[PDB]
């Protein structure tokens, strides 16, 4: 999930805003 | 823009920066 | 606990800190 | 709803604990 | 709610979270 | 203290509360 | 993304995030 | 300027962009 | 080092940098 | 107090030292 | 004052906090 | 850098001073 792409690995804002509602 | 390793807190307000007003999910275990 | 008086960021740091791992849902109006 | 309300008037922890997943 | 890691800074927000009006100390040699 | 409680171990924001005053 | 509302320290975690290890300046007027 | 515009009206990530290194 | 005006948690996030590891009692009124 | 002149007026780091341990 | 790690968003707020008006850059490759 | 001087090794409030404008 997000931590996985996010924290763990790296991501952009842009993969960020796969997460809004 | 960057890429950056973004955690915990740091995570959480960065998806505020980016989605504001549309609101966001943070679900870590998925 | 005390009764909080939170806007903006503030909101989602007190949403992660409630939560944790549980993860949460921001969802402001309009 | 809730992110009015913490900044508008008050709320509480345990208000803020129903928005967990 | 739940148990994390809270640490420097982030554990300070989180005392003053916890405690607000009524204050905290934080102390950590101790 | 606190950051062997709460930094090295974890805590719980009811163990947070023992450093209020 | 959103437009965004930022002051005080508000505005340079915001820089932190758009910039991340190109780093960037801080200029407030006066 | 970015500073104040963004604290007493509103500015967009692509604004704040401009003041990268 | 400049003059400073800081609100609610920001205030906390200053005594940390300040205080560091000596730590620091945060004392609101009423 | 300190919290109140910090947040009402303004403050120093100098004025900020003395509420350390 | 005292001597500790500051990196990243929490690097930033420290050079806010000792800039504010004069402001600052922040140049991680430099 | 500074993150040589300040994350990587410690600094002072004073040697942040260093990187103002
Ligand atoms: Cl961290
Ligand atoms: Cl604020
Ligand atoms: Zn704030
Ligand atoms: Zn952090």
């Amino acid at each position: 999930g997000i931590v996985e792409q996010c924290c763990t690995s790296i991501c952009s804002l842009y993969q960020l805003e796969n997460y809004c509602n | 823009f960057v890429n950056q390793h973004l955690c915990g807190s740091h995570l959480v307000e960065a998806l505020y920066l980016v989605c504001g007003e549309r609101g966001f999910f943070y679900t870590p275990k998925t």
